[PDB]
């Protein structure tokens, strides 16, 4: 069902789909690094499709320690970021968690 | 296998025909012994030089009249 | 199902050799799990 | 039909696999007498006479040519079914739906990254029609 | 055994070496041009390779009269100049050969 990343370059990941999975453009997909101080979980952003259920994407955390081959899942939506009232006194990334207070965001309102 | 491919290679009065034309310059198929820098003569009395030797074609710059050029033209 | 499965399951380090070198580049085919 | 077919599949394999042959026989000549050359040289140990006739015959590109000889053995041995014209098609439109309800199936059956003769195998052990098993095969 | 010139665009010459056979970078290759009064043994220098066992050569002399397909001999070492206390007094052209008595430095210790 999900799909896997075929080339890197820099910032910009190549992924293929299934034949009918192909994600719409500005959605987010999710990737896993997995190599020691570099493990996390990695957010990347639909640019393009290329044709041939290709699709072409742009990271958010670095790609170094990215392996090509490796899992891609559709989240079916854009990037959200916690929006509401008690957001007000608070430090975000732009992906909306809170560095002053890790996890903060996760029972809010998201918004694309 | 691969010997009897490469002496069948070595086995080719040789004619080019000319595959791409434009603005001055052309592109030859054949003439698989033409010297770089060869003076090659085309089928109006107009004739060219062998800049360029690919693998598969010679890239000829053309001089006078390239007018009388197309696609198709023998060339020797 | 059952025979594509059974197909899948009957199909040291990673290995890869230069192909092209210049300049200080080289590009490498193989290491999948580069 | 079906000696045809063989003999065209094999030197398919033959071309696809000799790939300095392939990209220095995918040249157009100003004469036959050098493309019959290397087919009175590589041709005669090998495969049958009406092959040999046929392979006989300036194509743009090395892969056209190549495609070439599929498309007159896929004719030959559809031809060999209907000298059964709605049982080898309603078939192969049934492996058709098979692939394509698949998609796991679909692409473990992209082939061409991978050994053949394997990847044959393993579709002769999941796929009836002979002659569209054949095709298939083919 | 040996290569053989496969492209010609001006000074830079490709040729073509048996699998195993391939010369390392900055190797001198020799090649003949055979058409006249033009002709002269070519000196190649190894620059890049191109993989499938072809590599690119810049030529120390025009290569002009050079025709695809002659054989090129691979020496199995650097351009090598004459070095030496007999050597001042004399003129060099690049290859090491003498210009003020031609047959001058053969015999010298030669240097990468």
């Amino acid at each position: 069902t999900a799909g896997r990343v075929v080339r890197i370059t820099g910032p910009v990941v190549d992924v293929e789909f299934p034949r009918g999975s192909v994600p719409e453009l500005f959605n987010a997909l999710h990737a896993e690094i997995t190599f020691g101080a570099l493990a996390k979980t990695l957010t990347l952003e639909v640019a393009q499709h290329l044709g041939d259920s290709l699709v072409r994407c742009i990271s958010m955390q670095p790609t170094d320690g990215l392996v090509r081959g490796v899992e891609v899942t559709d989240t079916g939506a854009s990037i959200s970021v916690p929006v509401g009232d008690g957001v007000k006194g608070h430090v975000f990334n732009a992906l909306g968690d809170c560095l002053d207070d890790p996890g903060y965001g996760k029972d809010f309102e998201h918004w694309s | 296998i691969e010997g009897a491919i490469e002496d069948y290679v070595s086995s080719f009065e040789e004619i080019g025909t000319v595959i791409d034309a434009g603005d001055g310059i052309a592109h030859v198929e054949g003439l698989p012994s033409v010297m770089t820098q060869e003076l090659l003569e085309f089928p109006g009395g107009v004739l060219g030089v062998a800049l360029n030797l690919d693998e598969h074609s010679v890239g000829a710059v053309i001089l006078g009249e390239f007018e009388k050029i197309e696609e198709g033209q023998q060339v020797k | 199902x059952x025979x594509x499965x059974x197909x899948x399951x009957x199909x040291r380090e990673e290995i890869g050799t230069v192909i092209d070198a210049g300049d200080g580049i080289a590009h490498v085919e193989g290491l999948p799990s580069v | 039909l079906t000696n045809l077919a063989d003999e065209l599949a094999s030197v398919a394999k033959l071309l696809l696999s000799e790939t300095a042959l392939n990209k220095h026989l995918a040249e157009p000549t100003d004469d036959s007498a050098p493309k019959v050359r290397l087919l009175e040289r590589l041709l005669s140990d090998k495969v049958s006479a009406t092959t040999l006739d046929l392979l006989r015959t300036r194509w743009s590109t090395e892969s056209n040519l190549i495609d070439a000889v599929e498309h007159t053995a896929r004719l030959a041995l559809l031809k060999r079914a209907e000298i059964e014209v709605d049982e080898v098609e309603e078939q192969l439109f049934r492996f058709g739906r098979v692939l394509d309800a698949e998609p796991r199936l679909s692409a473990l059956l992209s082939d061409y990254t991978t050994p053949a003769e394997g990847r044959v195998a393993l579709l002769d052990k999941a796929l009836v029609n002979q002659t569209a098993a054949a095709l298939l095969s083919q």
